[PDB]
C-alpha cells in the first residue's frame, strides 16, 4: 500500500509518460493517413496496426469519440454514432 | 485445500511452559515512596480535560428568529 | 442525555436523502469521527491511569521485568541461572514504551494499592468509561449545535426536530421546501 | 483407566463416599489425593545456580535463625549449608525441575557455526567465572508446587465458580 | 464485439435518467387509467407499482452523494483506485 | 413512501415437521451415543470430552432422525430436506464444523493469536539468542522494514494464523455436498429408470403388469436405499469424525506423565523462608 | 500441503540461526549502539516487543495492527484488480446542491 | 416426475416486513425506554441502544468514495461502439443516404 | 506418549456380523412353510425364480403387522387408475387449433419464457 | 512428520536437515542470502503483482478529463 | 439436593458447552441470511429472481406465468394499501425534475 501509492510514483511515471508519448504520435499519425485517403482503413494498415498495439482500448475509444467529433464539426456527417460511448462532462 | 493439525505444532509445543512462582525478600524498596500529591494533580488534569472537551447542548440556537 | 434521541432521526433523515449533503455537514461529521476516535486513546489512557493507582509494585513489575514479559517465549530457567542473560541483555528485553516508563516512575510514587482482581480494574474502567462515553456525548452534543446553525435541508431538518415536532411531520415539512426550492417542481 | 490412580483408590473412596458408610474421615487420606500431583519444589537462586530446598538445608537455617549470630557469622553458615545442599544435588543429578514436563533448567547456551571454537560447542555462563566458594543467596525463591492434576488453572470456569 | 470497461455515464446522471424513465413509464399507466375512467382510488391499485418503481428510483438517486474533492481523492484518481476520503481506518472504520 | 423498504419472505411447513424431529429423540434416545463414546475417547482424551461428545451426539441423531423421515415419513419437507444443500452445509455441516470452537475456543483462539506473532518453531530450544530475538524483535525472523508494509502483513499473518484450521472447512463443505450430490443423484437416476421402463410397458399392455411381484420389487428396493443411505451416513459421520481429529483435534495433545510426589505431609511455603 | 515443506523449513532454520550467529559473533556492546537507543524511542518496536508479552497482549496486538493498517491492507487487496480497469471520470460534486434558507 | 419429487411446495404465503417501519418503531421504543427511565448518558442502557447506532450513521455519511462499487461504476460489459473509419462509417454513411 | 494401553475387546469387530447374520436367520426362520398348498411357478428351464421363494416370508411378516397391512394396499388402486387413464390417453381426439395454440410443455413456447 | 515452521535441533545447537544441507557455506554467504530474508514470502509476490498493476494502472479517467493535454 | 437440572436453567446453560452449540449455530445461521440471503432474495428489488428457471427453477412448481404476473399484482395491492393509509398522492411523484452534478 505505502510503496505502491508513495514511492512507486515517481518511478513509474516516466515509463508511463514515454508509452503516452508513443501512443498520441501513433494516434495522430493513423488519423492523418484517415484525413489523407478519406476515411480508408486499407491503405494505412501498418499505422492501424501500430494504433492498435501502442495505444490501449480504454484510450482508443476516446480517440475515436473525438474522431467522430471532429468529422461532425467538418461535415462529413451528421448525427454522429454514440450509442455506447461515455456521456461525462 | 487449507492445512490441518497434523501439518502444524501443539498448543502444548507453543505454551510449554507450566507456572512457577517467584518471590523475592523484602529490602525495603516499596518504602519511602514520594509524590504524595501526584493523584490529585492527575484528577485535576483529567477534569481539566473533560471540562475543555466539554460542550453543553443549546438547543436556542433552534429558535424561530426568522 | 438528550441530543442523541434527535440525532437518530436525523441521520435516518441524512442517510435517505444524503444527496442534499453540502460540504460542511461532511466536516462536521469527519469532525465526529475524529472525537470518537480519540476517545478511544482517552479511555485507554485512563484506565491504564486509573488502575495504576491501585496496583502494588508486584503488579508493575509484571508489566516492567522481563521475568514476567518474557512467560510466553523463554524458560523460567533461563532466569534462574545466574549469568545466562547479561546486564545489557535483560536490558535490551524490557519494554522501553511510554506505559513502562510511566510505571517505572509510578514505582516511586505513593498510592493506593489492592489485590489484584475486579476493584483494581474498576478503579480504571469507571474512569475510562466516563471518559469514553462523555466525549462522545459531548461530540453528538457539538455535532448537533454545528448542524443546527447550517444553513442547509439538514440543519432546517435539526431545527424542526428541536422544536419538538414528530419525525413524519418535519420529513414532510422539508421535503416540501426540497421539492420547491432545491428540485424546482413542475 | 487412563487418568486415576490405583494407589489414591481408597482414600478417594473414604474421603467422597464416606457418607454412604456413615464412617468419619482421616484428613491424611485427603493429602493422599495430593499423589495426582508431582513434587513440589522450591528452588533458592544464587548469584551461580539455583538450589533445591531441602528438610536439611531447611533444618540448618531455622537452628542459625534460632542461633541469634552476628550477620558475619550468619550469612557465612547459611552459604556454607548452601554450597553444601548445591553438591549434594549435583550429586543426586541435578534438581528434580530438570527432568519434569513444563518446567527445565537450560543448558550451556551454544555457539552457532563459525563461532563454535572446535569442540568447545557451548558458551557458559558469566557465574561460571565465579567460584562456587563465594555462592550466596540472593533472596529469591521460586516455588514450583508440580500440581499437574490439582492446579487451579485446570480447574475451569465452573468449579471455581462453584 | 464487446468489451469489460467502464460505465457510460456517471451515477448521478444514471440515477437522474432511471428516475426519468420510471416517471415516463408511471406517467403511461396514469394516463392510460384516466382514459380508462377510474377514479382515484382505482387509480391507485391500477399505478401503484410504477409509482413504487418510480420511489425507489428516487430513493437511489437521494441515498447517492456525488464525491467531494480533495487531496486523497485526487491522489487515488492518480492512483486509479476506489478509495474513501472519509476513513480513518478502513475496512475497520466499520468497527469503529 | 420514500422510508418504507419492504422484504418479501415465502413461509411454509416448519413448525409441526421440526417439531416431531425432537420429539423422536426421545424415542431413539441417543442410540448413537457409543460409537461417539468410542470415537472421541479414540481422538481425543481430555476434561471437555462429554461436552463435544454431546454436541456430535445431537448432531449426528437428528441426522439420523431426518434420514428415516426422508426415507420413511415422506411428507412435505421431510422429502426435500435430503435434497437440499441449505440443509447439507448449515443444518449438518456448520454445526459440526464449530463445535470445537465452541469446546476448545479457549484455546484455539490463543493459538491463533499467538501464531499472528509468527516464529520458527525450535524442538528442545536450548538457546539464548533465540529469546532475545523473539523479545526484543517479536520474532526469530528478521522484521525488519515489515512495518513498511504492516497493512498487508497484519491480514496475511491472520490467514497465517488459521490456515491449519481451513481444511475442516474444507472437508465439511466438501462432504455436505457430497451427500447433497449423492441423494439428489441417486434419486433421479432411480426415478428416471423407472419412468422409462414405465414408458415401455404402457405403449406395451403385455408387460404392464406387476411382472417382478407386488412386493418383491418393493422389499428389494426398500433394502437397496436403505443399504446404500446408511453407508453413506455412516461415511459422512465417520469421515467427518476422522478429519476433526486430523484436522482440529490434534493441535490438544498433551500427555503428561506421572510424577510421583514425596512431600505430601509437608509443604515448604514463604514462612518456611521469610 | 506441499512436499516444498522440509525446503522451507531449511531455508527459515538458515535465516533464523545466521541472524542468532551474528549477534553470538558482534557480542556485547549493542545497547551502546545508536540503532538501540533510537529502537528505544520507535513505537514499531515497543508495537512488535508488547505483540509477545502475556496477559492478552498478543490479541491487543493483532487487533490493533488490524484496527489501524489491516483495513488499508484489504482495501489494497481489493484494489489490485482495480488499478487495470478502465473506470469513468469521478463526478465531482458540485458543491451546488444543499444550501437552503432557514426559515 | 423425479425432478416433481426433489421439490418444496409446501409453502403456505409470504410474510411481507417493512424494515424501513420495523427500524423506525424499534427506535422509536429505544428513544422511549431512555426517556422513561431517564438513564445518563454513561449508562450501559444508553451505550448499547446509541453508540452503536450513531456509529454507523457517522460511518455511512462520511464515506466519499472516489468511484462507485466494482459491477456499478466499471467493469461492465457494453457493446462494442462504431468507429470513425473503415467499415462502420461506410454504413453509417449509406444509412444516412438511405434514409435520406 | 507411550501409554502402554492394553488391547480393548470392546473395540474389536467380531460381533457385527454374526448380529446381522442373527437377524438375518430370525427373517428367514419365518420362511418355513408346510407342504400343503405349496405351489411354485418355477421358470421355463425348470429351476426356481428368485422373488417367488421369498414372497411367503414377506406375507408372513405382513400376517404379523397391525396397521401397515390394512392401510398400505389403499395406495393400489391409483396404479390402476393410472393403468386405465394412460389408456384413456393414447388416443384421445383433441382439437388441432388448441393443440397449436396451447401446447403441454412444448419448447419454445415464449408465454413460459423461453 | 514435517511440520510447518519446524525444526530439529542436534546435540550442537544446529538445524538437523530435513530435505536439504545449506550449512556448508561459510557464515559470510549465509549472512549475505539471508540479510534480506524475512518471515514472509507470499506478500511480497502480492507486492510484486500489486506493482506491476500501477505500472500498467489506467488513466483514462484522467485523460477524459484532459490531464494529458 | 439442589441441581441446576431442575432448579436453574441459566446456570445449567453457562454450564454446557454443548448446550451453547445450538444458540450459536442459530446466530450464525441468520447472520449468514441476514449477510448474503436478504437483500439478494428476499427484498422487493430481488424478489424476481424467483421467476428464473436456472437460479430457481419451478418456485412456484412450474415455469413462472408473466402473463400473469403473480408477483406485481400482490405487491401492487399491497403498495396500494400503503399508500391508501398514508394518503400519499400518486400524481406528486411526476411533478419532480431532478438536477445534474454539472461540471
Ligand atoms: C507509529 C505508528 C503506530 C505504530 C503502532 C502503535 C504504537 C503504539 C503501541 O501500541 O506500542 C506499544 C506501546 C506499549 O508500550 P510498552 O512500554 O512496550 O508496554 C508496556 C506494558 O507492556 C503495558 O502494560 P499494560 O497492560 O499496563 O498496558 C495497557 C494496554 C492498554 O490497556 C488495555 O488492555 C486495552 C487494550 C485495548 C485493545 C485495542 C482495542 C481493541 C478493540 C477490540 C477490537 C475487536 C476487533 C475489531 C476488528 C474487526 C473484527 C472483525 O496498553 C496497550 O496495549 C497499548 C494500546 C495502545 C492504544 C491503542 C488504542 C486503539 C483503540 C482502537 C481504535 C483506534 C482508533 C484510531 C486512533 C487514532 C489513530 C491515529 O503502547 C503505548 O505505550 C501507547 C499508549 C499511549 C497511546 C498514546 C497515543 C498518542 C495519542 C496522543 C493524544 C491524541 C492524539 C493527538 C494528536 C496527535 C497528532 C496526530
Ligand atoms: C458499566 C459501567 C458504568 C460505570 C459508570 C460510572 C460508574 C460510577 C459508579 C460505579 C462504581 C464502581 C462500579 C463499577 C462496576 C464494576 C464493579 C466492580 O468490578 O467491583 C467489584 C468489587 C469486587 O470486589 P474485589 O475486587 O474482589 O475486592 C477485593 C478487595 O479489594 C480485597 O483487596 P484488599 O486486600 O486490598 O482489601 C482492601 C479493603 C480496604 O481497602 C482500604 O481500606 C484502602 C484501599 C485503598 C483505597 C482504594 C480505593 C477504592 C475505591 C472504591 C470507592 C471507595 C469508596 C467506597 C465507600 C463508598 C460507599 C460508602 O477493601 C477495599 O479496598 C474496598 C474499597 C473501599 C475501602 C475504603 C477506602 C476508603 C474510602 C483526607 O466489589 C467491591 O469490592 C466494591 C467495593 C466498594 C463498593 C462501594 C460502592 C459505592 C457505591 C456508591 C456510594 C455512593
Ligand atoms: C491518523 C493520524 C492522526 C490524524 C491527525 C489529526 C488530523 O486532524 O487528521 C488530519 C487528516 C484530515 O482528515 P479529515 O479532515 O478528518 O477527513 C476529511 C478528508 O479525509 C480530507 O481529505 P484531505 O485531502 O484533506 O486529506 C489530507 C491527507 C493528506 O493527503 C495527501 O497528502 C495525499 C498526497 C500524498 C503525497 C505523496 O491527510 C493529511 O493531511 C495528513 C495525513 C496523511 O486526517 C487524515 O487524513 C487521516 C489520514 C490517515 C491515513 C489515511 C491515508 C492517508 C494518505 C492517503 C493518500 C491517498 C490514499 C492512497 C491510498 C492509500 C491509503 C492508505
Ligand atoms: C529478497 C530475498 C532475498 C533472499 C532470497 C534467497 C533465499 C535464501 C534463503 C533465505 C531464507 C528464506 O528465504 O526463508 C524463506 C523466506 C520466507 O518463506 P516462508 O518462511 O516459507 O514464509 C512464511 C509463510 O509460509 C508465508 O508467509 P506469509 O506471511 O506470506 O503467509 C501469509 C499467507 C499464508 O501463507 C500460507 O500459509 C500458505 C497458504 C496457501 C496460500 C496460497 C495462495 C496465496 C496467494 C494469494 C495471496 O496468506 C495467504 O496466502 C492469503 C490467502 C488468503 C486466501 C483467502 C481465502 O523467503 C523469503 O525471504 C521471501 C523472498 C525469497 C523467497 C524465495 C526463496 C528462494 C527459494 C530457492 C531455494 C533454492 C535453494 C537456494 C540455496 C542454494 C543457494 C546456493
Ligand atoms: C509509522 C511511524 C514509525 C516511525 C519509524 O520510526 O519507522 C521505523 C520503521 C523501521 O523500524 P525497524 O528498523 O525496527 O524495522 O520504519 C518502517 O518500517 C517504514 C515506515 C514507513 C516510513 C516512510 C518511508
Ligand atoms: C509474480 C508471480 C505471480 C504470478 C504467479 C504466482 C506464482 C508465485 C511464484 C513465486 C515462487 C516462490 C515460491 C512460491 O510462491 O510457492 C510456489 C508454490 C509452493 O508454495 P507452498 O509450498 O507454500 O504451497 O508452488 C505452486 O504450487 C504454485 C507455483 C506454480 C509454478
Ligand atoms: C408473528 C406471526 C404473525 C402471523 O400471523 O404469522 C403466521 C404465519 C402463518 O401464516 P400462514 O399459515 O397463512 O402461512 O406464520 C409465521 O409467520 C411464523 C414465522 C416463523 C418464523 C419466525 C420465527
Ligand atoms: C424486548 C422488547 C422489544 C419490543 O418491545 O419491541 C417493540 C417494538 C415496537 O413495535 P410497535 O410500536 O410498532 O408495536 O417493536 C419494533 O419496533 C420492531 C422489533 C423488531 C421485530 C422484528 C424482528 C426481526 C428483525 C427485523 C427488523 C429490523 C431490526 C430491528 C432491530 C431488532
Ligand atoms: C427470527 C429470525 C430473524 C431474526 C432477525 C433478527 C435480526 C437482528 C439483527 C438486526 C440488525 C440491525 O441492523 C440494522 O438493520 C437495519 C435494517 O433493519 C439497517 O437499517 C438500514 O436500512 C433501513 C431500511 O432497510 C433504513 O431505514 C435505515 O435508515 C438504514 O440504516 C441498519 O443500518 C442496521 O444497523
Ligand atoms: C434388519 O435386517 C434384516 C434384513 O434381512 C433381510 C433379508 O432379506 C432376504 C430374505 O429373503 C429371502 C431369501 C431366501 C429365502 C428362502 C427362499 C431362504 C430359501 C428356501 C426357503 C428355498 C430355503 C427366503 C427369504
Amino acid at each position: 500500500s505505502l510503496p505502491t501509492f508513495f514511492l512507486a510514483p515517481p518511478l513509474t511515471e516516466p515509463f508511463r509518460a514515454r508509452h503516452r508519448r508513443k501512443c498520441i504520435e501513433k494516434k495522430d499519425t493513423f488519423f492523418q493517413c484517415l484525413d489523407k485517403n478519406k476515411n480508408e482503413t486499407e491503405p494505412c494498415e501498418v499505422e492501424a496496426s501500430g494504433y492498435s498495439q501502442e495505444c490501449p482500448d480504454s484510450w482508443r475509444r476516446y480517440f475515436n469519440e473525438q474522431r467522430w467529433k471532429a468529422l461532425e464539426l467538418k461535415g462529413e456527417v451528421k448525427h454522429a454514432n454514440l450509442k455506447n460511448t461515455q456521456q461525462h462532462f | 485445500m487449507g492445512g490441518k493439525a497434523s501439518e502444524a505444532v501443539t498448543i502444548a509445543f507453543r505454551f510449554p511452559h507450566r507456572t512457577t512462582f517467584l518471590v523475592k525478600q523484602n529490602v525495603g524498596q516499596k518504602l519511602n515512596k514520594g509524590h504524595q500529591t501526584f493523584w490529585q494533580l492527575v484528577a485535576g488534569g483529567w477534569l481539566f480535560f473533560l471540562l475543555i472537551n466539554r460542550t453543553s447542548f443549546k438547543p436556542k440556537l433552534a429558535a424561530p428568529k426568522v | 442525555t438528550h441530543a442523541e434521541l434527535h440525532l437518530f432521526d436525523l441521520d435516518e433523515f441524512m442517510q435517505t436523502y444524503k444527496r442534499l449533503q453540502t460540504r460542511q455537514d461532511w466536516l462536521i461529521e469527519n469532525k465526529c469521527k475524529k472525537s470518537r476516535l480519540f476517545s478511544y486513546v482517552a479511555a485507554v489512557i485512563a484506565f491504564t491511569v486509573g488502575k495504576s493507582a491501585t496496583m502494588s509494585d508486584e503488579a508493575i513489575l509484571a508489566k516492567i521485568d522481563p521475568y514476567v514479559t518474557s512467560e510466553v517465549r523463554v524458560q523460567r530457567g533461563a532466569w534462574w541461572r545466574s549469568g545466562y542473560f547479561t546486564k545489557e541483555e535483560v536490558e535490551m528485553m524490557t519494554p522501553k514504551g511510554p506505559i513502562a516508563r510511566y510505571y517505572k516512575f509510578l514505582l516511586g510514587v505513593r498510592r493506593f494499592p489492592l489485590k489484584h482482581g475486579a476493584l483494581s480494574w474498576a478503579c480504571g474502567f469507571v474512569p475510562a468509561w466516563l471518559t469514553f462515553t462523555s466525549l462522545n456525548h459531548w461530540a453528538q452534543n457539538r455535532r448537533l449545535n454545528r448542524y443546527l446553525t447550517q444553513e442547509s435541508v439538514f440543519g432546517e431538518m435539526a431545527r424542526e426536530l428541536v422544536r419538538g415536532k414528530t419525525a413524519d411531520e418535519a420529513t414532510t415539512s422539508v421535503m416540501a421546501r426540497v421539492e420547491k426550492e432545491i428540485l424546482g417542481v413542475h | 483407566h487412563r487418568l486415576m490412580l490405583d494407589e489414591v483408590t481408597e482414600s478417594y473412596k473414604e474421603i467422597f463416599y464416606s457418607h454412604y458408610t456413615g464412617q468419619l474421615r482421616d484428613v491424611r487420606k485427603c493429602a493422599h489425593l495430593r499423589l495426582y500431583d508431582g513434587t513440589s519444589t522450591v528452588l533458592l537462586l544464587t548469584n551461580k545456580e539455583p538450589v533445591e530446598l531441602t528438610s536439611e538445608l531447611l533444618q540448618k537455617w531455622n537452628a542459625i535463625k534460632a542461633a541469634k549470630l552476628s550477620p558475619e557469622e550468619e550469612k557465612k553458615a547459611r552459604n556454607e549449608a548452601l554450597i553444601e545442599a548445591y553438591k549434594e544435588q549435583e550429586l543426586h543429578g541435578g534438581p528434580h525441575v530438570k527432568h519434569m514436563q513444563g518446567y527445565g533448567i537450560p543448558a550451556d547456551t551454544p555457539l552457532l557455526g563459525e563461532n563454535a571454537k572446535g569442540d568447545q560447542y557451548t558458551q557458559p555462563p558469566e557465574s561460571a567465572s565465579i567460584p562456587l566458594e563465594q555462592l550466596e543467596w540472593t533472596g529469591d525463591t521460586v516455588f514450583i508446587p508440580a500440581e499437574y492434576r490439582t492446579e487451579m488453572e485446570d480447574w475451569g470456569r465452573e468449579l471455581t465458580k462453584l | 464485439s464487446s468489451y469489460t470497461g467502464a460505465a457510460l455515464a456517471p451515477k448521478s446522471e444514471r440515477l437522474r435518467l432511471a428516475f426519468e424513465e420510471k416517471q415516463k413509464d408511471h406517467q403511461k399507466c396514469i394516463e392510460e387509467a384516466k382514459g380508462k375512467g377510474l377514479k382515484k382510488d382505482e387509480l391507485i391499485d391500477a399505478c401503484a407499482w410504477t409509482h413504487r418503481k418510480t420511489i425507489l428510483a428516487l430513493k437511489d438517486w437521494f441515498a447517492y452523494r456525488p464525491p467531494f474533492q480533495d487531496r486523497r481523492s485526487k491522489w487515488a484518481e492518480y492512483c486509479s483506485i476506489r478509495h474513501d476520503s472519509g476513513s480513518w481506518l478502513g475496512w475497520s472504520q466499520k468497527f469503529f | 413512501m420514500l422510508n418504507s423498504n419492504i422484504y418479501i419472505i415465502i413461509y411454509g411447513g416448519i413448525i409441526m415437521y421440526s417439531i416431531m424431529i425432537i420429539i423422536q429423540m426421545f424415542l431413539y434416545n441417543f442410540s448413537n451415543k457409543i460409537y461417539i463414546e468410542v470415537e472421541i475417547n479414540k481422538y481425543i482424551l481430555s476434561k471437555n470430552n462429554i461436552d463435544i461428545y454431546w454436541i456430535i451426539c445431537n448432531c449426528t441423531i437428528i441426522i439420523i432422525i431426518t434420514t428415516l423421515n426422508h426415507i420413511i415419513n415422506k411428507i412435505g419437507i421431510y422429502n426435500m430436506i435430503e435434497y437440499n444443500i441449505c440443509y447439507w452445509l448449515i443444518g449438518t455441516g456448520l454445526g459440526l464444523y464449530i463445535s470445537p470452537f465452541i469446546v476448545f475456543g479457549y484455546k484455539f483462539f490463543v493459538y491463533i493469536m499467538d501464531l499472528n506473532n509468527y516464529s520458527l518453531n525450535i524442538y528442545h530450544n536450548n538457546n539464548k539468542m533465540n529469546d532475545i530475538q523473539q523479545i526484543y524483535n517479536g520474532t526469530n525472523y528478521n522484521d525488519t522494514m515489515i512495518f513498511f508494509i504492516k497493512d498487508i502483513n497484519n491480514i496475511f499473518t491472520i490467514y497465517r494464523s488459521i490456515n491449519f484450521f481451513m481444511n475442516w472447512l474444507y472437508q465439511m463443505i466438501y462432504y455436505g455436498v457430497r451427500m447433497w450430490l449423492v441423494f439428489v443423484l441417486h434419486s433421479f437416476s432411480l426415478g428416471s429408470f423407472g419412468e422409462l421402463i414405465t414408458v415401455i410397458t404402457d405403449n406395451n399392455l403385455i408387460f404392464n403388469v406387476f411382472y417382478i411381484g407386488l412386493l418383491g420389487l418393493g422389499f428389494i428396493l426398500y433394502l437397496i436405499v436403505i443399504f446404500y443411505l446408511g453407508i453413506q451416513i455412516y461415511v459422512y459421520i465417520s469421515f467427518s469424525l476422522s478429519f476433526l481429529h486430523s484436522t482440529i483435534l490434534l493441535f490438544l495433545v498433551n500427555y503428561i506423565p506421572h510424577y510421583n510426589n514425596k512431600s505430601i505431609f509437608n509443604t515448604f511455603t514463604n514462612k518456611s523462608i521469610y | 500441503s506441499s512436499p516444498l515443506v522440509p525446503v522451507w523449513n531449511d531455508l527459515r532454520a538458515l535465516q533464523v540461526f545466521t541472524s542468532q550467529e551474528y549477534m553470538q559473533k558482534r557480542g556485547p556492546g549493542f545497547t551502546n549502539t545508536l540503532e538501540y537507543k533510537l529502537s528505544c524511542l520507535n513505537p514499531v518496536k515497543w508495537y512488535d516487543m508488547m505483540k509477545v508479552m502475556p496477559g492478552g497482549k498478543a490479541f491487543v496486538g493483532t487487533a490493533l495492527g488490524l484496527a489501524l493498517f489491516g483495513g488499508w491492507g484489504v482495501e489494497f487487496v481489493k484494489n489490485i484488480s482495480v488499478m487495470t480497469k478502465e473506470k469513468p471520470p469521478i463526478d465531482w460534486n458540485n458543491e451546488k446542491l444543499g444550501h437552503l434558507t432557514r426559515s | 416426475s423425479p425432478n416433481e419429487h426433489l421439490m418444496f411446495f409446501d409453502f403456505s404465503s409470504w410474510l411481507l416486513v417493512d424494515f424501513g417501519k420495523r427500524w423506525e418503531r424499534w427506535v422509536s421504543f429505544k428513544k422511549s425506554f431512555l426517556t422513561t427511565t431517564r438513564s445518563p448518558y454513561w449508562s450501559p442502557q444508553f451505550f448499547l441502544l446509541t453508540f452503536f447506532q450513531l456509529r454507523n450513521s457517522n460511518v455511512k455519511l462520511c464515506e466519499n468514495w472516489n468511484w462507485a462499487p466494482k459491477g456499478d461504476d466499471f467493469n461492465l460489459l457494453h457493446n462494442s461502439a462504431a468507429e470513425p473509419f473503415g467499415r462502420d462509417l461506410k454504413a453509417h454513411l449509406e444509412r444516412e443516404a438511405g434514409a435520406k | 506418549a507411550a501409554p502402554a494401553e492394553k488391547p480393548d475387546p470392546a473395540l474389536d469387530a467380531t460381533k457385527a456380523l454374526p448380529k446381522a447374520l442373527e437377524e438375518v436367520e430370525f427373517f428367514q426362520s419365518y420362511a418355513v412353510r408346510r407342504k400343503t398348498g405349496f405351489h411354485l411357478f418355477n421358470r421355463a428351464t425348470g429351476s426356481p425364480t428368485i422373488v417367488g421363494p421369498m414372497f411367503y416370508n414377506l406375507y408372513n411378516f405382513v400376517r404379523i403387522g397391525r396397521v401397515s397391512k390394512y392401510v398400505c394396499w389403499l395406495s393400489l388402486p391409483l396404479v390402476f387408475q393410472r393403468m386405465w387413464m394412460k389408456n384413456r390417453a393414447t388416443g384421445m381426439e383433441y382439437d388441432i387449433d388448441l393443440e397449436n395454440y396451447a401446447p403441454f410443455e412444448a419448447k419454445k413456447n415464449p408465454m413460459h419464457g423461453h | 512428520g514435517e511440520l510447518s515452521e519446524y525444526v530439529e535441533v542436534n546435540e550442537k545447537g544446529m538445524p538437523k536437515p530435513q530435505a536439504l544441507s545449506l550449512w556448508n557455506m561459510p557464515y559470510a554467504k549465509r549472512r549475505a542470502l539471508t540479510k534480506f530474508a524475512r518471515g514472509v514470502r507470499w506478500q511480497f509476490i502480492v507486492l510484486f503483482i500489486a506493482l506491476y498493476n500501477f505500472k500498467n494502472r489506467d488513466d483514462s479517467h484522467l485523460l477524459r478529463r484532459g490531464a494529458y493535454n | 439436593v439442589y441441581t441446576n437440572w431442575q432448579s436453574s436453567y441459566t446456570r445449567l446453560f453457562v454450564s454446557k458447552p454443548w448446550m451453547w452449540h445450538p444458540l450459536a449455530w442459530m446466530t450464525l445461521s441468520v447472520g449468514i441470511w441476514w449477510k448474503f440471503g436478504k437483500e439478494s432474495l428476499c427484498n422487493e428489488r430481488s424478489f424476481y429472481i424467483h421467476t428464473h428457471p436456472k437460479w430457481a427453477p419451478h418456485k412456484f412448481h412450474t415455469v413462472y406465468n408473466w402473463s400473469r404476473d403473480p408477483i406485481k399484482w400482490t405487491l401492487a395491492e399491497q403498495y396500494a394499501s400503503i399508500i391508501r393509509n398514508t394518503n400519499t398522492d400518486i400524481e406528486a411523484v411526476l411533478k419532480i425534475k431532478l438536477p445534474a452534478n454539472a461540471n
